[PDB]
């Protein structure tokens, strides 16, 4: 198993509810969390968490990858990235 | 062996670092390693590369993940450089070792300490500081304020990091997740309970590298 890898929740639900709410409010998006498809956690500084999103993008369903970077000592979450 | 342990008291621990957003674990704790037999060996101590190995250590994954075993074959193979010469960058780039000059370090070998063994990490541990792995994903570890830690926490080993030093009930590990987590950057483990997988399975897979 590699160190620091990518290796297969409440708190996961919160977080992809995390990932989607920050996109719409940095980019002025609409997007409507539907559910969780797929979880993947990475250590790190901290934990990244790998999310498969499913949204809904005026009307239609669509599955956005979502990286979440978790430091829980220092109170932080950072949507790290977000993309189909 | 010694009853305690603690390689910074013998100035073989440089300052603890932060490894970022990047899966890099596996090349710090190899890199702590490093800067520990130099210092042991030469009497001095010197800081190295985390990102040379990162970048050039083909085995491993970048900032997916990695082997700190191979990271310490890369580095008894070609050497390593100074940090400040190849400095971090939290993301995978190219392999520019060959770009920099003359390596600065060079190990002759790497070894294993047997596995789900207390006894035998501690008596390398007593050598040298150790690279070893354990399962770091669980919240309380995350959350890590201080004291002799025991979790919870299971086996399913994920992050890779270094003890340097130990003492009746504890071992002593230097963590990357900069000083503001845990006692200014360190942990320390609970040992002697008996698991073999030892806490948070930190017998998993300890290396070490040899110097002549």
């Amino acid at each position: 198993a590699l160190m620091g890898g990518i290796v297969d929740s409440a708190e996961v639900e919160e977080l992809a509810r995390f990932a989607v709410d920050e996109h719409n409010k940095k980019e002025n998006a609409l997007l409507q969390f539907s559910r969780l498809v797929k979880a993947k956690q990475q250590v790190v500084s901290g934990i990244m968490h790998h999310l498969t999103v499913e949204v809904i993008e005026g009307g239609k369903k669509k599955v956005y990858e979502a990286k979440v970077w978790v430091q829980a000592w220092l109170n932080s979450k950072k949507l790290h990235e977000f993309s189909p | 062996i010694p009853e305690y342990v603690d390689w910074r008291q013998k100035g073989a621990v440089t300052p603890v670092k932060n490894q970022g957003s990047c899966g890099s674990c596996w090349a710090f704790s190899a890199v702590v390693t490093i800067e520990g037999i130099i210092k042991i060996r030469t009497g001095n101590l010197n800081e190295y590369s985390e990102q040379e190995l990162l970048d050039c250590d083909r085995r491993s994954y970048g900032c997916n993940g990695g082997y700190p075993w191979s990271a310490l074959q890369l580095v008894a193979q070609y050497g390593i450089h100074y940090r400040n010469t190849y400095p971090y960058e939290g993301v995978q780039r190219y392999c520019r070792s060959r770009e920099k000059g003359p390596y600065a370090a060079k190990t002759d070998g790497v070894r294993q300490v047997q596995p789900y063994n207390e006894g035998a990490l501690l008596y390398s541990i007593a050598n040298q500081p150790v690279s070893v792995v354990l399962e770091a994903a669980g919240k309380d570890f995350q959350l890590y304020r201080g004291g002799i830690f025991v979790g919870p926490c299971g086996n399913k080993v994920d992050h890779a990091v270094a003890a340097v030093g130990y003492g009746p009930n504890y071992i002593l590990i230097k963590n990357s997740w900069g000083t503001g987590w845990g006692e200014n950057g360190y942990i320390r483990i609970k040992r002697g309970t008996g698991n073999s997988y030892g806490v948070c399975g930190l017998y998993t897979s300890s290396f070490y590298p040899v110097k002549n």
